[PDB]
């Protein structure tokens, strides 16, 4: 089993400054295809989550430019810039390199 | 070894020495393992 | 009716042969940085005895690691302009480390040619030779070698190595748990590559190795008497903590055009010696597991001696962590007597360090390991022993010899075979048709 | 001073023609697989090793497909027939839809996920046939 | 994430099964004699890999056995080579054990398979 | 005439009766026959330096493999796979040689036929590969007809 840990528990309330968050991997998630497994989601409280990041520094369609996630090897980040709206949600990562599929831990957004 | 050689004849009843005038007795400052030390040798 | 010969091609028959496997790596001039995901096919009903002490993978892996170590010293700096009469004196400033260091000064060559640079550095007494308190010294291997400085950007970290099988050959592997090293198995399986094998270069104690996952395994080779080595597998890993408690300033001196010498500048503060802690309660627990397994192979009283005084590479505990080479004194781990049928405390091991190291039991190719800035601290598991027998009683001493005994302890699971695909058999009334 | 005479079929000249008239030119590509321009009418140069590596590669790839023909029932031939029935989950297309309408390199991009499954079934029915041709010669 | 679907004949696999059931998996091990899982000694490794393969293919061409897995020759089986019955060969014996039974008599049998091809005179 | 190349000199009627002598030295006795190439490999393992005679054994092996496979491929594209005398459906064009059978088979060697027909063999090989390719197409859909 591979464990994913994200350190900040919530988000700062100010819509001016962007505060980047990050996950950490217990094992390197590079798969033998030459591709990684780290994702990033947003579960709005009351609604289903949605995809935001399908690979490290790759952005899903219909997603604003604030959402971008870098990472090299086992270290991983999520760069955040130009906080544009009050789109609340629950942030958590994904280990999809093996089984079982383990997510992050949750991070509230307000 | 490409240096100046201080080279002279050999200091050696008639047939016991014939080819003196082919050999010579050279001597010169050669290097060694230690970089500051110099040494002389006496090769023919 | 008669009975006729046939010829089958593609037959599952292997013989035991020797080849050259190819080095992979978990991702230079000799290995291939592809990172494979190997697979394993569990066979059935086949035995295939191994004889671990006659194994060709150990001779190849000893050859390749020497080839990797020489390859990373070819673009490095030759150090033959630094063989001068040195002018060494005692350091004057926890003050029990000034006896083993000097403060040597020497005329050097510079970036130009017609002028002379006067510089200084702090060497060790193990790296100096008296020539004919201020007196004139000389380095170790001006006499025989051309010393080469190790390049500082190249780390000495053990990076794991897979060995994979070529076309026409295979690699076998005993799946079972309690395997003595030699003799038949019942559970074998074919792999594409080996597991990741870390090149831990160490003497007298196996560091960061694998584990027994059984009781305790010990394996001695079976020449006429076993006066040579014996390898302990050591289930529970005893943990050793090794460190050097002294910061070091590293000054760089330019010897020639485009090449420079990384020397030792100064000691800031204390000069306390380097050492290793060993947990005493876990070590004496560990020797109790070893001594009962040795009784099933000797059945006498079992005492542990120490290696007699001599050279450092054959007596002391040689390892590498942090980029420097610790030579540690293991006399306070190996005296005991076990006459047939919890300790409070820790153990202090004295450790000396050297910089002009001549590795792989070979003359002519010494290496100046550069000094490391900061305060070195390092942790490692003791997962094995290398013991030697001297022969009532029987005494044991710390092992020595080649570094291949580090690879009997890893490659004991594996065996390379060659596949002979032709085979004949009596067939039936199957004769070749006449035309 | 030269001049172009009459012309014949050339290398890859039926690529993108169709599938049924590009199989009338199979020998034209099969002639250019082993010997190239490397063979013409002092040591260890950069261009010397790079020429010698091109000659060892050209034998390894040729023997790869030539091995795979002999494991099947098809050695020394250009069109051979097997006993493996075609499975419509591999491709469902009609007989007049891949012949006379499709070309190769369009059929190549269609079944390239299924060739490893197809290759196993040709080899399996060749073991089963050669044992039966043995066991028919015991009477 | 990678699962594992159906399982077919692996590489050795039938190495421990009997010689009646190991002669249906002959194509699996013939694929691996040349391909492998693979700077002057980089080439000498390859040329030996080619010439170990072509040495066994030319030897099958000397005989009648070119381009087939099971072939048949008209050399009689001399009953002093091994005198075992047909059911205790094809149903009670592996290929690794039969290889040790007739390892003495290998060069004798190959010399007769080659001679009976020169005695075609056709 | 028995012996390697011993029929060089005889007329090509009698030089073609002993073709087994040549197609055994050129199929068996080339790669399968020698085991002493791997007795010189360990002697190259004793010395730690790549010598001049180690390079020339690469170039004499890669010339030996390519010379074997570029005569078996060319016999594989045609219908003449494992045999020594084979017939084709290609009619002999008299503008290649107008010469009679008694002059060819009984007053001309094979080595005098090399120096007459060599400008034409690239044209002749095109017509053997084309007619072999037309044959196997015709015997496939004939096969599928019944
Ligand atoms: C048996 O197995 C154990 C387990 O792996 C092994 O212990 C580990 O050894 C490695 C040796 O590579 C140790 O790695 C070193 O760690 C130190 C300390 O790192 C910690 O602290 C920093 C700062 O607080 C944290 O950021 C970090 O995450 C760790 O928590 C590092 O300082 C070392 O880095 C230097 O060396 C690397 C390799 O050259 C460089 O990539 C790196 O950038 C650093 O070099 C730079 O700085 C130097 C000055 O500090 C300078 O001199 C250089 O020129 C360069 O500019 C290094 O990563 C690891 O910590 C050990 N782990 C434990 C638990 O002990 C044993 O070594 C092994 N034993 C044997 C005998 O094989
Ligand atoms: C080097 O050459 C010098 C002359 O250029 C030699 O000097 C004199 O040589 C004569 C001949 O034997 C001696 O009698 C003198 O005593 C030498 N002079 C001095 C000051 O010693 C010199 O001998 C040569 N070197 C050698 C080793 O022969
Ligand atoms: C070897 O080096 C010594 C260095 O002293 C040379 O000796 C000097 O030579 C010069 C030039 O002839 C003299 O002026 C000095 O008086 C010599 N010094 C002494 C102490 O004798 C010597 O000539 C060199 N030898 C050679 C062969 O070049
Ligand atoms: C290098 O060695 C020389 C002597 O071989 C030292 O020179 C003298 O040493 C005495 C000893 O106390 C001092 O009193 C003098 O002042 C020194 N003279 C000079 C010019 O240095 C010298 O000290 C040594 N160098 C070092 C760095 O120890
Ligand atoms: C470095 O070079 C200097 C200069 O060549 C050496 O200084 C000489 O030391 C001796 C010994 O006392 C004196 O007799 C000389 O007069 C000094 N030379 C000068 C020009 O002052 C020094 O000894 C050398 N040091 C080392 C370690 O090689
Ligand atoms: C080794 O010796 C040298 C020279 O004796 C020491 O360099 C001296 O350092 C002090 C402190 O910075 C200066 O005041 C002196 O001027 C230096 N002397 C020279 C000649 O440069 C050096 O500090 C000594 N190293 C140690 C570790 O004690
Ligand atoms: C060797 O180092 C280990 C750390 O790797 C030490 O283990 C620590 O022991 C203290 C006890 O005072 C605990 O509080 C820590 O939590 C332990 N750390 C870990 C990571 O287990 C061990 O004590 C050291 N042993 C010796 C003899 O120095
Ligand atoms: C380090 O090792 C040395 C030998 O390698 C040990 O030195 C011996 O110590 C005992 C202690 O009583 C003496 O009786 C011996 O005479 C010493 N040996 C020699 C050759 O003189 C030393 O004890 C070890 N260090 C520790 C801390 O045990
Ligand atoms: C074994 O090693 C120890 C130290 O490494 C030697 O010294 C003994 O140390 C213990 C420590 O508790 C003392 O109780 C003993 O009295 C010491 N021995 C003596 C003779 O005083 C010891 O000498 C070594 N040898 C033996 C046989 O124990
Ligand atoms: C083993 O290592 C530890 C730390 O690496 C040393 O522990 C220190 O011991 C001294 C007194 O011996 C204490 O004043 C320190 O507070 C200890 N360190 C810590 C972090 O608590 C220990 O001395 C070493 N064992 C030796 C040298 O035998
Ligand atoms: C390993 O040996 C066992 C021996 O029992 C084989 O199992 C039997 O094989 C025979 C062969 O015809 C069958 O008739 C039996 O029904 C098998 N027994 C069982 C319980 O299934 C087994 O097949 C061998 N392994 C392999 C891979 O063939
Ligand atoms: C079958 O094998 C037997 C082996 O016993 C052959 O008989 C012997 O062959 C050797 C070698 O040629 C001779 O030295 C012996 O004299 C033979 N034995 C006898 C009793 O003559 C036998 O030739 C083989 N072939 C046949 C057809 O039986
Ligand atoms: C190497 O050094 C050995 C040890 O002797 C040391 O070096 C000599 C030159 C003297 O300075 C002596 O006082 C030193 O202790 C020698 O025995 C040996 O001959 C030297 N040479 C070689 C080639 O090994
Ligand atoms: C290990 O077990 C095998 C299996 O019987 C045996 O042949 C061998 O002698 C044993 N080795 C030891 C050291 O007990
Ligand atoms: C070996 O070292 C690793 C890394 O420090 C550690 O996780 C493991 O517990 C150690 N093994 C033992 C037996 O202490
Ligand atoms: C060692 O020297 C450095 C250099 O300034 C200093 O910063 C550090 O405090 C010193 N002591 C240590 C590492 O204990
Ligand atoms: C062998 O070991 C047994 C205990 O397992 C012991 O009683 C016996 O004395 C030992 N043999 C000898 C000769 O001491
Ligand atoms: C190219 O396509 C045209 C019609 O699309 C066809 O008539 C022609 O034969 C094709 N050329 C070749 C060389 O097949
Ligand atoms: C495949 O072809 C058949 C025609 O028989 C058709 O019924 C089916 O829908 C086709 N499947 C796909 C996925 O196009
Ligand atoms: C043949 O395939 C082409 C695809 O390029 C298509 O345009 C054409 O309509 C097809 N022919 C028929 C008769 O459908
Ligand atoms: C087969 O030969 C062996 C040894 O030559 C002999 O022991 C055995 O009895 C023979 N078999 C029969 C059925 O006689
Ligand atoms: C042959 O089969 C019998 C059972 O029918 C078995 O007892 C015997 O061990 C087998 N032969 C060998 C050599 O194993
Ligand atoms: C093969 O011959 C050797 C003598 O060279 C003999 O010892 C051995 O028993 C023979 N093999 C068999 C299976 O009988
Ligand atoms: C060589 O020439 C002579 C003279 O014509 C002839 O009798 C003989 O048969 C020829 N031999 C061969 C091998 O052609
Ligand atoms: C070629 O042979 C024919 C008879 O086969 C003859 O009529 C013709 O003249 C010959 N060609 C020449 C150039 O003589
Ligand atoms: C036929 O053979 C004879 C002798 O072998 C020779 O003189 C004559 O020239 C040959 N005929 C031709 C047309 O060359």
């Amino acid at each position: 089993d591979i464990v994913m840990t994200q350190t900040p528990l919530s988000l700062s309330v100010t819509p001016g400054q962007p505060a980047s968050i990050s996950c950490k991997s217990s094992e390197s998630l590079r798969q033998s295809n030459g591709k990684t497994s780290l994702y990033w989601y947003r579960q709005k409280p009351g609604q289903s989550p949605q995809l935001l990041v399908f690979e490290v520094s790759n952005r899903f369609s219909g997603v604003s430019d604030r959402f971008v996630g870098s990472g090299s090897g086992t270290d991983f980040t999520l760069r955040i810039s130009r906080v544009e709206a009050e789109d609340v949600g629950f942030y958590y990562c994904m280990q999809s390199k093996d089984f079982p599929l383990t997510f992050g831990g949750g991070t509230k957004v307000d | 070894l490409c240096i100046t050689l201080n080279c002279t004849n050999i200091t050696r009843g008639n047939l016991t020495e014939e080819g003196k005038e082919e050999l010579k007795n050279c001597s010169f400052n050669a290097t060694t393992e230690l970089r500051d030390k110099i040494q002389k040798v006496h090769s023919l | 009716n008669n009975l006729w010969v046939t010829v089958y091609y593609g037959v599952p028959v292997w013989r035991d042969a020797e080849t050259t496997l190819f080095c992979a790596s978990d991702a230079t001039h000799a290995c291939v940085p592809t990172d494979p995901s190997p697979q394993e096919i569990h066979l059935a009903n086949v035995t295939e005895k191994f004889d671990m002490w006659k194994n060709s993978m150990v001779e190849q892996m000893h050859t390749d690691i020497i080839s990797l170590w020489d390859e990373s010293l070819k673009p490095c700096v030759k150090l033959t302009p630094l063989c001068i009469t040195l002018n060494c004196t005692n350091i004057t400033r926890t003050e029990e480390g000034k006896e083993e260091l000097k403060n040597c000064s020497f005329n050097a060559t510079t970036e130009l040619r017609d002028k002379i640079q006067k510089v200084h550095s702090l060497f060790y007494r193990l790296d100096l030779v008296e020539l004919n308190n201020t007196s004139m010294y000389r380095l170790i291997n001006c006499n025989t070698s051309a010393i080469t400085q190790a390049c500082p950007k190249v780390s000495f970290e053990p990076i794991p190595i897979h060995y994979c099988a070529p076309a026409g050959f295979a690699i076998l592997k005993c799946r079972e748990k309690e395997f003595n090293g030699t003799g038949p198995c019942k559970k074998v399986s074919t792999v594409q590559c080996t597991h990741g094998i870390k090149p831990v270069v160490s003497t007298q104690l196996l560091l960061n190795g694998s584990l027994a996952e059984g009781k305790v395994k010990i394996r001695c080779e079976n020449i006429s008497n076993n006066a040579k080595t014996i390898l302990v597998q050591l289930t529970t890993p005893v943990r050793i903590n090794c460190t050097r408690p002294s910061n070091n300033t590293r000054t760089s001196i330019r010897i020639g055009p485009g090449q420079s010498f990384y020397a030792t500048g100064d000691i800031i503060g204390d000069i306390r010696k380097a050492y290793c802690n060993v947990s005493e309660s876990e070590w004496k627990e560990a020797l109790g597991k070893v001594v009962e397994q040795l009784r099933n192979h000797f059945n006498k009283t079992i005492t542990f001696a120490s290696s007699s005084g001599g050279d450092l590479e054959i007596t002391t505990h040689s390892f590498n962590c942090g980029g420097e080479f610790f030579y540690c004194n293991t006399s306070s781990l190996f005296n005991s007597t076990w006459d047939g049928n919890v300790p409070n405390g820790t153990i202090t091991l004295p450790c000396r360090i050297k910089q002009i190291i001549n590795m792989w039991q070979r003359t002519g190719q010494a290496m100046y390991a550069p000094p490391i800035p900061g305060k070195i601290r390092c942790d490692s598991n003791i997962t094995g022993l290398i013991l030697i027998r001297d022969g009532e009683s029987e005494t044991f001493r710390p092992g020595g010899g080649d570094m291949r005994n580090n690879w009997r302890s890893e490659l004991y699971k594996y065996k390379v075979v060659k596949i002979d695909p032709l085979g004949v058999a009596p067939t039936g009334a199957k004769r070749r048709v006449v035309e | 001073a030269v001049g172009i005479g009459a012309v014949l079929f050339g290398f890859l000249g039926a690529a993108g023609s169709t599938m049924g008239a590009a199989s009338l030119t199979l020998t034209v590509q099969a002639r250019q697989l082993l010997s190239g321009i490397v063979q013409q009418q002092l040591r260890l140069t950069v261009w010397g090793i790079k020429q010698l590596q091109a000659r060892v590669l050209a034998v390894e790839r040729y023997l790869s497909d030539q091995q795979l023909l002999g494991i099947w029932g098809c050695s020394g031939k250009l069109i051979c027939t097997t006993n493996v029935p075609w499975n419509s989950s591999w491709s469902n297309k009609s007989q007049d839809e891949i012949w006379n309408n499709m070309t190769w390199l369009q059929w190549d991009k269609e079944i390239s996920n299924y060739t490893d499954t197809i290759y196993y079934l040709i080899e399996k029915s060749q073991n089963q046939q050669e044992v039966n041709e043995k066991d028919l010669l015991a009477l």
